[PDB]
DNA sequence: AAAAAAAAAAAAAAAAAAAAAAAAAAAA
DNA sequence: TTTTTTTTTTTTTTTTTTTTTTTTTTTT
């Protein structure tokens, strides 16, 4: 997506429009005191993501996101966000044809996330879609890490870990997607069968009623012919209450009407059987991806472990009896021995481990961004010297956005944004 | 022939088509079989066919038109073979016109024929035709062979779109109903279209004025009102009703007297809970007054029709929703427009306006405040003793008009009465001001510019609390 | 040269879906269920399934196949119109509605 | 005796769809 | 300039998704 400017008007610290630029597309870092706003750089670039848990990023609520609630004067809070579709490989399948897309993202002591793409308002889903298409699933992240949270990266369940190898190779949002769809025609079919039950029950008797009511005229025609005597005249009188002279051009278009009515409910029903098909089809093909991929990042993050630590190994694997789609686990070796728990290993081996598998994900489908906050926490300098050198040269690819308080990351960023706490706000500075 | 219409709805040319354009200046079935095969044969012996058809059937309208016991069998069985060919002709055009624009020079070319063939119809329908089809059923059904394809062509909406066949349309339907007595199925016809499409509402309201104005007869229009009146509606559609209301719409604001007649009954429609359709019958009962009070004879004439329906516009301003108020206050706001009488209804406005101001409704309070400035512009009180009104100068001139105070007893009393409504008139207009001062701090931009305007328009006619509103003005910074 | 019309087709009825454009009227005219169904349209240069292109088919197939059952409603509810043949005044008090810049 | 996963239902809150009014571009 | 069409933006109503408790459960 390759970002190129951020803008952040009332969320948070920063409570005066800052417009940060100049997003080298290769090794972006923060830097700054503490307290200084790169953590809040990073929840404002979450914010407009369309992030829904509100206790992920240091909130209870919408209001809190202002600069003091709704007090202080400011009253609107806005995260504008500005990518490059120069690349159309890595393009919303959507918005291949629109460059430089813009997403913001505006709350308001009245109104509740106001979302805003290329100018145009749109709906939480469209933009949720919108970054689900490019791998920024922010829900169920696979290039998030927050504060502190390295650490726990080997303290999720199976499910989550199963999960975020998902998030790779487009096997993740189709999940969620077909369970939608599945919801979205149960809920249709009860329509359906509603419109069915009026067309068989009311609409059918009508229809021998006026049939009934079409012979009366042909008999009242010849009646009428005559007549053109006054035992005729008088029948012909006693007969003008349902003679219903117009019923031939009725009875007409309500037949073409129900038969046109028909024709749709069986195309309809055709459809989805055809969708159903599809959707089997579909799945029993992702779950042969789903092997692929696990394959493929499990030989990469042992490749990556190895590189990092020289006398260690990890990997992925299944359950102790169930199957690779119920869950996946991380098993890791030292030396000559593998190690039955990973709780007894240290912090530092842990955003090891933690690192290595994000960059394994990247190997194989690189996102188009990678945030990472305080992840030098747990390491020594030896340790985020390599890391940063690694990001530096051999990875590459994406776009990195990593707030560091050590020199051995940030001293080869590429780019550099120093924050201070100036005067109430937050201000970024080049370098 | 019966069976030939069973036949037809349940289902190298080159060589004959000159033959038969040389009989014509067992070949009765050769140009059947021609004709029949239109989907598969060339565009191009189409339109000479179809140019020579309307040629005979133009000369036989002419021949007829001069003759006119004779071979009264005869004629009548050539004007029926007639008639099923262009039914032919019309079905076979509207089919590929339907699949065209759902190219375009086909379409026109399709167009031109069929205006063609609409002359020729034109043609063919003015004669009275009455004598030759002496039972009923053999002209209405030789006139529903005409009709049908007609209708089935205004389904599709360029054709309604299109004004030259709107017209041709709406002149067969108006002789049809002028002359050959068939207003139940037109009317029939007609409803059935408004009920199924949303297109065809502004064509129905023309071709009834059309009808009206050009051939005195608002039988048919009548009865269609009373048959919109008692029609009911199911809540799951909506078309139907909204076709209805638009249907109503243009035809109060095309042919309003006319209409006036059946609005007795229509206002039932009122009692249903169709938005769309109690908009619609309101702001036909304000269009209606609007482009009648230019007529003294009608005043003269439907006093009570024209005061009942401004009763119900002012008491309509008591509902759930504020939709029809809105339309209600376009209708009063249009009818003080209106450089007319009813000053007492205009006072009656102006206390219904200041006493609606606390709308919940934003779209009720600008629809209001733009009334109450209208009421401003244009009051009646301006046509002597100059234009300016200020309270205290007023109440001066009253004062002194009660202190001076048949002929001379006549001339006092009106003008206490006069000076008496002008000061209940600024007294509201003073609270409507403050009321508006104090609403400007609203969340609608259109809302505060509405007002604003209103706050200027009501200083520049110096008003002594204007001031107040300019300062609440000046706290919009 | 049908692969390109099918190609074109498919990347405007795509943007249609995500324009949220798709409606009741225009069901019945852009029919991707088919090119659904054909699983070609969607797939890479290895045999393999796009899955952002498979997502977006199902989001359009799901919208039309909504549209398209509202249609079938609404001309049953025009149905039942077709063959089918008070105190709605309220009291005006539920009608009542009932410094900022220079502190700012 | 005692410690922690887990299925389940209603209340509140975010959000999408329907419907009409206002504003800018386009054809006659 | 006048009129039709687009479209965008104003509430109102309904829909969807959240988070509350409430029990229910089994192995140590
Ligand atoms: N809702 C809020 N309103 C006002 N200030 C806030 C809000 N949330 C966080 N802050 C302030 O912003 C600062 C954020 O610091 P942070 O970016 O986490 O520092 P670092 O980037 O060094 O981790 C905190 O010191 C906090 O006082
Ligand atoms: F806990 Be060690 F510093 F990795
Ligand atoms: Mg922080």
């Amino acid at each position: 997506m390759k970002v190129e400017e951020l803008i952040i008007d009332g969320f948070k610290s920063y409570a005066t429009r800052t417009v940060i630029t100049d997003w080298d597309p290769q090794f972006n870092a923060i830097t700054g005191l503490n307290g200084s706003g790169k953590s809040n750089i990073l929840d404002a670039i979450c914010f407009v993501l369309g992030i829904a848990s509100m206790s992920t990023v240091r909130a209870s609520s919408l209001q809190d996101l202002i600069y003091k609630r709704g007090q202080a004067g400011v009253t609107k809070a806005s995260v504008t966000i500005v990518f490059d579709n120069t690349d159309k490989s890595n393009s919303p399948i959507g918005f291949t044809n629109s460059p430089q897309i813009s997403v913001t993202r505006q709350v308001v002591l009245g109104g509740t996330s106001k979302y805003l793409i290329n100018g145009h308002r749109a709906p939480q889903q469209s933009v949720l879609q919108l970054f689900q298409s490019v791998q920024l699933n922010i829900n169920n992240p696979n290039f998030l890490i927050m504060q502190g949270k390295i650490t726990k990266v080997l303290n999720m369940k199976p499910s989550e870990i199963l999960s975020l190898i998902e998030e790779a190779a487009g096997t993740k949002m189709f999940e969620d997607r077909r369970e939608k769809a599945e919801r979205t025609m149960s809920k249709k079919e009860t329509k359906l069968q509603e419109n069915r039950t009026l067309l068989t029950e009311e609409i059918e008797p009508k229809l021998e009623k006026l049939r009934n009511e079409k012979r009366m005229f042909l008999e009242f025609q010849s009646t009428q012919t005559d007549l053109e005597s006054k035992q005729l005249n008088e029948k012909f009188q006693e007969l003008r209450k349902k003679v219903n002279p117009n019923i031939m051009n009725m009875i007409e278009n309500v037949e073409k009407k129900e038969a046109a009515l028909k024709t749709m409910i069986k195309t309809i029903e055709k459809d989805k059987m055809k969708i159903q098909e599809t959707i089997s089809k579909l799945n029993e093909y992702k779950r042969e991806t789903l092997v692929k991929t696990w394959e493929k990042v499990t030989l990469d993050f042992g490749n990556i472990f190895a590189d990092l630590l020289p006398n260690s190994f990890a990997k992925l694997v299944p359950c102790e009896g169930k199957d690779v789609t119920q869950g996946l686990e991380v098993k890791v070796k030292l030396g000559n021995i593998w190690k039955e728990s990973l709780i007894e290993l240290s912090g530092g081996q842990r955003s090891l481990i933690a690192l290595s598998l994000i960059m394994a994900l990247l190997q194989f489908r690189p996102a188009p961004m990678y945030i990472l906050d305080e992840v030098d926490a747990a390491l020594d300098l030896s340790h985020t010297q390599n890391i940063g050198h690694l990001i530096k040269t051999r990875f590459k690819g994406s776009q990195f956005i990593v707030v560091s308080l050590k020199e051995g990351m940030f001293a080869n960023a590429n780019r550099v944004f120093r924050t201070r706490f100036q005067d109430g706000t937050s201000v970024v500075s080049i370098m | 022939l019966s069976e030939y219409l069973t036949k037809f709805q349940t289902t190298d040319p080159s060589r004959e088509l000159n033959v038969i354009i040389d009989q014509l200046a067992d070949s009765l079935e050769a140009l059947i079989d021609l004709c029949h095969d239109f989907p598969h044969l060339t565009p191009k012996l189409q339109t000479q066919l179809s140019y020579l058809i309307s040629s005979s059937l133009s000369n036989l309208s002419k021949d007829i038109k001069a003759n006119l016991g004779g071979l009264i069998p005869q004629w009548k069985r050539h004007l029926e073979e007639y008639g099923y060919l262009i039914q032919v002709l019309l079905t076979f055009l509207q089919d590929e016109l339907h699949k065209v624009s759902s190219n375009v020079e086909l379409f026109k070319r399709d167009c031109n024929q069929m205006e063609n063939l609409l002359e020729s119809i034109t043609k063919l329908l003015e004669i009275n035709l009455s004598k030759i089809f002496q039972t009923t059923p053999e002209k209405d059904l030789f006139i529903g062979l005409f009709t049908r394809p007609l209708f089935v062509l205004l389904e599709i909406e360029p054709v309604t779109k299109v004004s030259s066949l709107k017209m041709f349309i709406q002149r067969i339907l108006a002789m049809c109903v002028k002359n050959h007595g068939q207003s139940s199925s037109i009317q029939s016809s007609l409803m059935t279209n408004l009920t199924y499409f949303l297109h065809l509402s502004v064509f129905n309201a023309e071709l009834l004025k059309l009808l009206n104005d050009e051939y005195n007869y608002p039988q048919l229009t009548e009865d269609i009102l009373k048959e919109i009146s008692t029609r009911v509606f199911n809540a799951k559609d909506t078309t139907g009703p909204k076709a209805i209301s638009n249907f109503l719409i243009k035809l109060s604001e095309l042919s309003p007297g006319i209409m006036l007649r059946q609005m007795n009954l229509v206002i039932t429609l009122l009692n249903n809970s169709s938005i769309t359709l109690r908009c619609s019958v309101v702001e036909a009962c304000g269009n209606i007054v609007a482009e009648l009070a230019q007529d003294p004879q009608t005043m003269e004439h439907y006093k009570q029709q024209i005061a009942v329906l401004i009763e119900l516009l002012e008491e309509r301003f008591q509902d759930s929703n504020p939709y029809v108020r809105t339309k209600a206050i376009q209708g009063c706001s249009k009818i003080c427009d209106l450089s007319s009488k009813f000053n007492k209804s205009k006072a009656k406005f102006t206390s219904l306006a200041v006493r609606s101001l606390q709308d919940r409704s934003s779209l009720v309070r600008r629809n209001s405040v733009k009334l109450l400035s209208k009421l401003l512009l244009k009051h009646p009180f301006k046509a002597i003793h100059g234009s300016q009104l200020r309270l205290s100068e007023w109440e001066e001139y009253l004062k002194g008009s009660e202190s001076q105070l048949t002929s001379v007893l006549m001339k006092l009393k009106l003008m206490i009465v006069y000076y008496k409504d002008a000061i209940s008139f600024i007294k509201e207009i003073h609270k409507s001001i403050e009321l508006i001062s104090n609403l400007l701090f609203s969340k609608n931009r259109n809302e505060v510019l509405e007002s604003m305007d209103f706050l200027v328009l009501a200083d520049a006619f110096d008003i002594e609390l204007s001031e107040f509103g300019i300062k609440k003005m000046l706290h919009l910074v | 040269t049908n692969r390109s019309t099918m190609m074109a087709n498919f990347e405007e009825w795509i943007k249609m879906a995500t324009d949220n454009k798709i409606n009741s009227r225009n069901s019945w005219n852009f029919a991707l269920i088919d090119y659904f169904y054909d699983l070609d349209v969607l797939k890479d240069g290895e045999n393999n399934i796009n899955f952002q292109k498979a997502s977006a088919t199902l989001d359009g197939c799901i919208k039309i196949y909504s549209s398209r059952v509202d249609s079938v409603t609404t001309e049953t509810g025009k149905l039942l119109s077709g063959l089918a043949q008070e105190t709605t005044l309220v009291e005006f008090e539920t009608i009542k509605m009932k410094i900022d810049p220079l502190f700012k």
